[PDB]
């Protein structure tokens, strides 16, 4: 039941839309200065932020194109690194939540 | 939800539509274009570059005051 | 909550729609109660495809143990309709 | 009025007359208009209607005078009746000597606000008598214990006076 | 930057250390030399309340346009013109910053042949 | 206890819905379907008990190798973002016999049907508990499986709270 | 104070002369007037405290304390109607007559002007508290329940006689005005070491002291509602209250003779913690939740500073309202299931759906949420103990987040998840049972306006 | 379509 | 009249008793208001006094 | 050729792995029949009281009552000072309280020392 | 199987596999669905710590030995490098930034008593 079709949810998405803009030049021309912003730079450094971003659609665009091909997948550990946060999570909330928990009962009450 | 124009669901189809969804859709899109290139003519500047970046290596030396290696 | 409840004979009408789109299948030999192994002939592993089709239609997992007793089109809009409270 | 300015001084405003230098109309100006019309015309009305019925029934109360007593220098070991009325004093200058110093901090944190990016020049001012009156509290009123008393307060002064007496002997010594 | 790779992947003392430079005296290579004049006195910064990080010789033109925006309120998009003169003000202060930092390069190195030559003969 | 072929069937199962995680598009997803379909065919014929077996430990040891380290899930099923979502609205039948009767009387029809099934449930009672106690073994059941009910007029033992239990939307 | 204690004494004659069927009714009814009344007791002077006779005193430290014990009796009252319905009439008049008393009892320990004094009515609130928890009791280890209570308390308590009376004779008099003045050094020597351990010791069992808590966990899960109420808002801060008057004549031997029981408390309240982190019986994890808070407590009066004598007075009051509440909320479960196990009847949120949020406010101040003077208690303990030593905050932090893993674990397990199936008799909360958990929350979210009231004399 | 919706009792 | 009603019960009225609070009870206390004093630049006329402030000096004006 | 799976305390080693699911013998087989068989009795039992109309209260699980009474109750009765307690009870039991004893004993200390020499900052320290 | 009597008071209650009750199937039609649990079925002496909101101790895709190598590997490496940069710092060619008054003496509340060093920038 695809229907985005309510007043409720354009409009306040509307709003957002138009505060996601306009918003930025309204702030950053209002705010009186309190610093003294680096204008001169060397032109690797005034435009690294926008060609990594670039890069980033450039290999995140070529990518995704690759995923259409009927070509069978590896299983990379770097791949499931990722996938699995890490293992922070998968480590940390179960050994620290063991250790402390028996403690308290063979340790602590008992 | 509840509330909204209603629209009767399709099976194995595409949705249907209305004119003034479709319609405030593509203004908007238009209205982010022309933001950014209205902003680009006027305050190049700020995405290419405020002011040329002096060469150090075109610099004199008396202007730097580094006396003459003899003395 | 936006979606329209499912109706007995909305159930019944997919639960063929889908098995008419089986080329393993011959639609006139498919009916509300043709037996997939003894009137449709097919093997076990062509019946999970069929629960695996079934599911991705209802968008809702069937288990193992309640699915592989499912072998006529019947049976299974009982048992989807059971489970969503389908009376009417 | 309210208050005495010596004791809390405020130091005298100094307003910029507005230059205004564009075509647009100023909002702020329009709305504090409206409000000091709609919003606190009515109120000066109703508190004036209320400040008539105090003035009818005017009655007063009085700020409470502590004649002093002997202090406990003064009273003999194990004396009771002159220990406690020492005692008492002691503490009632006590709660006199925590609210000295809330005044100073008050006026020192009220001089950061108004001095803006400039406090830390123009509030040094403030900043010396914060310092001398926290170091006269702590002398007399720290590291005496939850159980602090006068007895307390004075056997702490002695070892300072004889810490302090020491020194400049020692001092003149060489 | 680029000078960072001559300082760690080379010698160090013929680079500038930022946190000790200048390493020679201002009037060294530099007869009668002049001084930067502040054109905004100390009360005047003051009283306009800049932060302590803005007190720089660049100031007086940003008194300037902090005047401009008030008195020139609700039009933001106008005094364009201060911030620029302020900017290009402190551009060119940004920049005799670097010719003091490649003064000291020239000075360090002009050091490394003068010892050569006076070590050598000795 | 799990049969040799359902253990089989139950890997071929899981294998899918992994592989399909990976393949994502339904095409390539669909080419790639039939390729472990004709694995599993061709090894149909196996008759040998023992060879048979240990095709299937390899084909659990490749699976649990390549397995998605994020498998695709159901958003109802077990470990899906919509699990045990509605059990907060869920409220047994039995909360209704406490309702105040001022409360009662705003739906004089539903309790009124109410006492129907109630009574209904203490008639077939009794009934329920012999039509167990004869077919239940010396030792007591060895199954979990119930009996139907084997005459007319008599319900299904223990139906009350498979009949009664809370809607999936109740609220 | 005979203005306080005549009127609780004609309770006794009131519960006895009264119908058959009012004996509730009428105590409660006039028990909550002596409360009201208890609120003149606030004419507090910032130099003198207020002394009525050569017997009775009240200041800023036992004012609060006793507002407390007179507003939890008509509390206490309503908590034991259910258990005690069906309860021979001459016997529910003798309970109603052992919490009477036992207020009696309390209502002057605090008051007393002179440590001998306040030492029998000290000991005198075993006598009604012993028979409470043995004689009303439901299980079978009320019995040893309250040996273990009685021989933990008297322990301590008879070197306690020893030597107040010794304290006498050297100095002259026990009235603590007199104290005050006439206070002097403790040197330190090996007959000074058992001098202040007696004086001590038998504080530090009722607040209680690790290692000298077993007492409290039989005593507080086998009493009566009535009785952990007022063992856990009242009783236990008898050691708190004793123990900030008589540090006054202990110094300054208190310096060094306070590492063992610092120690005892700051690591004892991390173990006591995650106990409540693995308790199967939920009347039992409220009983060591108390143990835990005391010993901020102890701490707080052993270091000695205003601001941990300002943070200890309003956390034994912030305690004694929160850990009430916790008992009468665990015991309105039980008057249904009859089961005291945390885990029998779960997702009680769907079946009682207000009562479920009384718990959410008990748990909210349990773990100390500001601005409620739970908050305010701890903070300025922790504050206070940071000056004593920088590391402290270590322990002070890691406690606080225990603190709040069993406190939402509590919440969690019986107001979440799923109901039980085969429970059919949660039936709809009583007036009686909420209007029980309001007198707590309220009064206690009301001190926060107005918190100089319950900060103690060093205010 | 207007089902019944079973709720605790609210009354008290 | 919704809007009316609403602007009326819920914004103008706390706002009569919030600046009645302010005015005659916050504000008669000290320090209980605080404000920043404004800026001053060169070339402003002062309201309370009228004082003029110099302005600041001839700049090597240069439009780049 | 795949790399066989480790399990450790806090994972378990999959039902799929396990070579304990595949040598099925008549014992096996007949082992979990008995299992079942005993799972099936409590069931009935549990159904019976569950489905009762004429039931109204809490069904006591018996299972429950001993799980609790092991964990408080029968603790101490079945408990012997040997080696491994007694050292647990003072490894535990004693070892962090004279840890933290000596961590702030030379904390005071150590601090004590600089504020007679006037060493340490307390300029503002008016509170305590 | 019983506890081995080692006398820390387990006495004779089973020992049931150290299994997590997140790992028990879900689609049985348990007695206690959020417990996952049976009516009369010995509990595990740790039942409280295996409810399925503590402690998981099901099967992972990554061997558990395995695990713990990547996450300590790779935090041990992020920790050495920024330890590495830390004494590399990047940074522009430029000079220290000129302020004046005596580098702004009596602005950061100097003392005018004090008369201090006098610092004077000079042009460039
Ligand atoms: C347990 C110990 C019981 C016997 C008492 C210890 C005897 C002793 O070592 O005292 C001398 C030592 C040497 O210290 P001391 O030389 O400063 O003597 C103490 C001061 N007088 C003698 C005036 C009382 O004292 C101690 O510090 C021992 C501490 C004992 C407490 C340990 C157990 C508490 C937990
Ligand atoms: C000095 C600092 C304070 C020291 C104390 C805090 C250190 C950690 C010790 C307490 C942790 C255990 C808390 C008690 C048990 C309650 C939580 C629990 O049981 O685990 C279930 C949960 C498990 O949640 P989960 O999101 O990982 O998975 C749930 C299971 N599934 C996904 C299958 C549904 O554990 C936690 O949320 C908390 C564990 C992390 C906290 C410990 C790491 C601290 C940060 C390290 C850096
Ligand atoms: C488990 C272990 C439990 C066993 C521990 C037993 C320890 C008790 C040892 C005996 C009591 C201590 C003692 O001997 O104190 C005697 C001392 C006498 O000295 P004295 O004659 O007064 O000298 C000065 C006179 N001008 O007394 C005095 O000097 C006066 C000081 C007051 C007396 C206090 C009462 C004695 C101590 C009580 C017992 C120990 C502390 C409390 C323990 C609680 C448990
Ligand atoms: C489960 C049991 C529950 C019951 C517990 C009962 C309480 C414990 C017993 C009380 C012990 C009191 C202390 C003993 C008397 C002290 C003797 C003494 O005089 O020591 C002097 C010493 C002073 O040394 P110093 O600080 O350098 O110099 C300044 C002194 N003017 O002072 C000091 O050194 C400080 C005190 C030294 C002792 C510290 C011991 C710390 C150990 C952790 C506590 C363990 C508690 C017992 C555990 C039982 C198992
Ligand atoms: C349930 C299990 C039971 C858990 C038991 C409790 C955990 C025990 C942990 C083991 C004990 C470690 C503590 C060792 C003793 C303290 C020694 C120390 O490093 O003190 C540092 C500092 C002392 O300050 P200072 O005045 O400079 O004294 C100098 C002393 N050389 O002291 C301080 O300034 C206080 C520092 C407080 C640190 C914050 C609290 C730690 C936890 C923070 C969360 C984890 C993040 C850690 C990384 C951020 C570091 C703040
Ligand atoms: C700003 C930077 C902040 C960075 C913060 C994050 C830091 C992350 C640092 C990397 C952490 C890597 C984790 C390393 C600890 C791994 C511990 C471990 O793997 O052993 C746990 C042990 C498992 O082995 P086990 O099951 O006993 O052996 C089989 C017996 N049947 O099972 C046990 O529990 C046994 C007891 C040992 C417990 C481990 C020691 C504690
Ligand atoms: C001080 C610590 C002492 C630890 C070393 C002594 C323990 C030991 O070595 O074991 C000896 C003995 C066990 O010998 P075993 O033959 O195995 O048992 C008797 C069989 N007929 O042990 C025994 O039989 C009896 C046990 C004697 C030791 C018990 C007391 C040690 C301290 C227990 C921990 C106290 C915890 C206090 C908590 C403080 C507050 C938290
Ligand atoms: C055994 C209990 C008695 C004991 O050992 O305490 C002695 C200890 C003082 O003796 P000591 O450390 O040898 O002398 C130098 C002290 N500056 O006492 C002290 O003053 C230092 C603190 C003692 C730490 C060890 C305490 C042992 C654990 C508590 C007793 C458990 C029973
Ligand atoms: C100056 C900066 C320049 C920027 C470029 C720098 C190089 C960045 C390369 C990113 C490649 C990328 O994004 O890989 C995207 C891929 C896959 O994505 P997919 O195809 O959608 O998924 C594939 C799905 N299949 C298989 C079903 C088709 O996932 C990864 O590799 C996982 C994260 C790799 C993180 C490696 C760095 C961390 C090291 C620590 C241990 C992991
Ligand atoms: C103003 C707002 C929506 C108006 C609109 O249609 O745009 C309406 C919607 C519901 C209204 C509120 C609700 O009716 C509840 C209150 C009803 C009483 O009239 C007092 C004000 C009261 C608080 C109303 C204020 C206001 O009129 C509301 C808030
Ligand atoms: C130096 O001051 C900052 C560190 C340099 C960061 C930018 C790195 C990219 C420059 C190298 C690529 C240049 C060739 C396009
Ligand atoms: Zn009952």
């Amino acid at each position: 039941n695809i229907n985005e079709n309510n007043p409720l949810l354009i409009n306040s998405i509307k709003r957002l839309l138009i505060g996601s803009l306009f918003a930025g030049y309204i702030i950053s021309n209002n705010i009186p200065p309190t610093t003294i912003p680096q204008m001169t730079m060397p032109y690797y450094l005034k435009t690294t932020a926008l060609i990594v971003t670039i890069l980033g659609f450039i290999l995140a665009l070529e990518i995704s194109n690759m995923t259409k091909n009927l070509k069978y997948h590896y299983p990379s550990n770097a791949f499931k690194f990722s996938t699995l946060l890490g293992y922070f999570p998968t480590i940390m909330h179960r050994l620290a939540p063991y250790m402390n928990l028996s403690m308290s009962q063979k340790s602590a009450s008992s | 939800a509840g509330g909204g124009a209603h629209i009767e669901p399709r099976y194995r189809q595409f949705p249907q539509l209305t004119r003034s969804q479709v319609i405030q859709a593509e203004f908007f899109s238009a209205t982010m274009w022309f933001w950014i290139l209205w902003r680009f003519w006027h305050d190049s500047d700020a995405v290419l570059g405020h002011f040329p970046y002096p060469d150090p290596s075109q610099w004199t030396d008396e202007e730097l005051g580094i006396p003459p290696d003899d003395e | 909550s936006d979606a329209p409840p499912l109706t007995l004979e909305g159930i019944k009408d997919r639960v063929l729609y889908v098995l008419k789109l089986y080329d393993k299948i011959d639609p006139e030999k498919l009916s509300v109660n043709s037996h997939f192994m003894k009137d449709l002939g097919l093997d076990s592993l062509d019946q999970v495809e069929i629960i695996m089709a079934m599911e991705d239609e209802f968008g809702f997992e069937i288990p193992d143990i309640d699915a592989e007793k499912l072998m006529c089109p019947q049976e299974i809009v009982d048992y989807i309709a059971d489970k969503k409270d389908v009376y009417e | 009025d309210s208050w005495d300015k010596d004791v809390y001084p405020e130091p005298p405003r100094r307003t910029p007359a507005p230059s205004p230098q564009t075509s647009l109309p100023n909002p702020i100006t329009y709305l504090t208009k409206a409000f000091d019309l709609l919003v606190d015309r009515p109120v000066t009305l109703v508190r004036e209607f209320i400040e008539r019925q105090h003035a009818k029934n005017k009655y007063y109360y009085y700020h409470r005078e502590f004649r002093r007593v002997p202090d406990i220098t003064e009273c003999q070991e194990k004396d009771v009746l002159c220990m406690f009325e020492a005692e008492m004093q002691w503490r009632r200058d006590y709660k006199v000597d925590q609210e000295i110093v809330n005044i100073i901090q008050e006026r020192l944190k009220a001089c950061q606000q108004r001095e803006g990016e400039s406090h830390r020049q123009n509030c040094a001012k403030e900043l010396e008598q914060f310092t001398q009156v926290v170091k006269a509290y702590q002398d007399r009123y720290h590291d005496l214990g939850a159980h602090y008393s006068a007895r307390k307060c004075l056997a702490k002064q002695k070892q300072r006076m004889l810490a302090e007496r020491k020194a400049a002997k020692e001092a003149a010594a060489a | 930057g680029a000078h960072l790779a001559r300082r760690y992947l080379g010698d160090a003392s013929v680079e500038p250390d930022p946190l000790r430079m200048p390493t020679f005296p201002p009037d060294y290579g530099f007869p009668e030399r002049k001084e930067r004049e502040m054109v905004a006195t100390q009360q005047e910064m003051n009283d306009a309340q800049l932060v302590l990080q803005q007190r720089d010789y660049c100031a007086h033109y940003l008194i300037r346009f902090l005047k401009c925006k008030r008195d020139s309120f609700p039009n933001f998009l106008a005094c364009k013109h201060e911030r620029h003169d302020w900017d290009y003000c402190e551009h060119l202060d940004y920049v005799k910053r670097m010719k003091e930092f490649e003064r000291e390069r020239r000075l360090l190195q002009r050091k490394k042949r003068r010892e050569q030559r006076e070590a050598d003969m000795a | 206890y799990l049969t040799h072929q359902q253990k089989v069937l139950r890997l071929y199962k899981r294998a899918l819905r992994h592989l399909e995680s990976w393949c994502i598009h339904r095409d390539k997803y669909r080419y790639f379907a039939c390729l472990l379909r004709a694995r599993f065919d061709e090894h149909k014929n196996e008759k040998d008990m023992v060879k048979a077996t240990q095709l299937l430990r390899e084909a659990e040891e490749e699976f649990w190798h390549g397995q998605h380290p994020q498998p695709y899930i159901f958003p109802e099923s077990p470990g899906g973002t919509s699990y045990e979502r509605y059990e907060c609205y869920k409220v047994p039948e039995w909360c209704l016999d406490d309702w105040h009767p001022s409360e009662k009387a705003m739906y004089p029809d539903y309790f009124a049907k109410r006492e129907q099934w109630k009574k209904l449930r203490r008639e077939s009672w009794e009934r329920e508990v012999k039509q167990l106690q004869e077919e239940t073994p010396v030792g007591g059941p060895r199954t979990e499986a119930l009996p139907p009910a084997r005459k007319q007029g008599d319900l299904p033992p223990l139906w009350w709270h498979i009949v009664t239990r809370p809607r999936e939307r109740p609220m | 104070m005979l203005k306080y204690i005549i009127p609780t004494i004609m309770l006794m004659p009131l519960t006895w002369l009264s119908k058959n069927n009012m004996i509730w009714v009428n105590s409660t009814a006039h028990s909550l007037l002596i409360s009201f009344t208890s609120l003149l007791l606030m004419n507090q002077f910032g130099d003198n405290s207020l002394n009525f006779s050569l017997l009775f005193f009240s200041d800023s430290l036992s004012t609060p304390l006793l507002i407390l014990t007179m507003w939890l009796l008509p509390l206490m009252l309503m908590a034991s109607q259910h258990h005690l319905s069906k309860e021979n009439l001459t016997r529910k008049k003798l309970f109603i007559t052992m919490l009477i008393s036992l207020q009696l009892f309390l209502i002057m320990t605090f008051t007393a002007m002179e440590l001998i004094l306040f030492y029998i009515l000290f000991e005198a609130t075993l006598v009604p508290t012993l028979i409470i928890i043995t004689r009303w009791g439901n299980q079978t280890e009320r019995l040893n329940a309250g040996l273990y209570f009685l021989f933990y308390t008297l322990a301590g308590s008879l070197p306690l006689l020893v030597a107040l009376i010794y304290i006498q004779n050297t100095v002259g008099s026990l009235n603590f005005l007199m104290l005050q003045y006439w206070v002097q050094p403790v040197h330190n020597s090996w007959s000074n070491v058992f001098m202040w351990l007696a004086c001590m010791m038998a504080f530090m069992v009722k607040m209680p002291l690790y290692g000298l808590h077993l007492w409290l966990p039989k005593a507080h899960v086998e009493a009566p509602i009535a009785g952990s109420m007022v063992l856990a808002a009242v009783l236990l801060k008898l050691g708190g209250y004793g123990m900030l008057r008589i540090t006054l004549i202990l110094n300054p031997m208190t310096d060094f003779m306070a590492y063992p029981f610092i120690m005892l408390s700051l690591w004892g309240m991390i173990m006591t913690s995650s106990i409540c982190l693995r308790q199967t019986d939920l009347k039992s994890l409220i009983a060591y939740s108390s143990v835990s808070h005391m010993a901020l407590v102890i701490v707080a009066i052993l270091i000695q500073t205003p601001w941990s004598y300002m943070g200890a007075t309003a956390l034994m009051i912030a305690h004694g309202l929160t850990s009430s509440m916790l008992f009468c909320l665990a015991n309105s479960n039980y008057e249904r299931i009859h089961s005291r196990t945390m885990i029998l009847a779960r997702g009680l949120q769907t079946l009682l759906p207000l009562m479920a949020t009384w718990w959410l406010l008990a748990s909210l101040t349990n773990l100390a949420l500001p601005p409620t003077i739970n908050l305010i208690g701890e903070l300025f303990v922790v504050m206070s103990t940071f000056s004593w030593s920088n590391i402290t905050i270590i322990l002070m932090g890691v406690n606080m987040v225990i603190t709040a893993l069993y406190s939402l674990y509590m919440l969690i397990m019986t107001q979440r998840g799923k109901y039980t199936y085969h429970i059919n008799n949660i039936s709809p909360s009583f007036t009686r049972e909420n209007a029980l958990m309001s007198l707590h929350i309220l009064p206690l979210l009301l001190l926060t306006l107005n918190p100089k009231i319950i900060l103690g004399p060093l205010y | 379509k207007r089902l019944f919706i079973i709720k605790p009792s609210g009354f008290y | 009249y919704r809007h009316s009603i609403f602007a009326f019960t819920h914004v103008l009225i706390p706002v009569w008793i919030i600046h009645y609070y302010l005015k005659y009870h916050v504000t008669t206390k000290p320090y209980t208001i605080v404000e920043k004093k404004p800026r001053i630049f060169p070339g402003d006329t002062i309201l309370e006094t009228g004082e003029v402030i110099p302005p600041m000096k001839e700049f090597p004006d240069q439009h780049h | 050729s795949f790399p066989k799976y480790e399990a450790s305390r806090l994972s378990s080693l999959p039902t799929t792995l396990d070579p304990a699911e595949y040598d099925i013998s008549s014992e096996t087989r007949k082992a979990q029949a008995e299992r079942l068989a005993i799972r099936s009795r409590l069931k009935r039992e549990y159904q019976l009281q569950y489905y009762d109309p004429s039931r109204r209260g809490v069904i006591e699980d018996p299972a429950l009552v001993r799980w609790t009474y092991a964990r408080s109750a029968n603790i101490y009765p079945n408990f012997r000072p040997n080696t491994k307690t007694s050292l647990l009870g003072a490894l535990f039991g004693i070892g962090p309280l004279v840890f933290w004893y000596y961590v702030f004993k030379t904390d005071r200390d150590r601090k004590e020392k600089l504020i007679q020499e006037g060493k340490l900052d307390r300029t503002f320290n008016i509170s305590y | 199987e019983p506890y081995p009597d080692d006398g820390t008071g387990y006495g004779d209650y089973p020992k049931l596999p150290d299994r997590s009750q997140q790992e028990r199937d879900p689609w049985y039609d348990w007695d206690h669905p959020d417990l996952r649990l049976n009516w009369g079925e010995p509990m595990h002496w740790d039942l409280d710590m295996y409810i399925r909101n503590r402690v998981d101790t099901s099967p992972t895709p990554v061997n558990w030995n395995l695990m713990c190598k990547h996450l300590f590997g790779f935090v041990a490496f992020m920790l050495f490098m920024f330890w590495v940069g830390e004494t590399y710092p990047a940074y522009q060619p430029v000079g220290p930034k000129q302020y004046p008054y005596n580098n702004l003496y009596l602005e950061r509340g100097g003392d005018p008593n004090k008369e201090p060093e006098p610092v004077v920038h000079y042009e460039i």
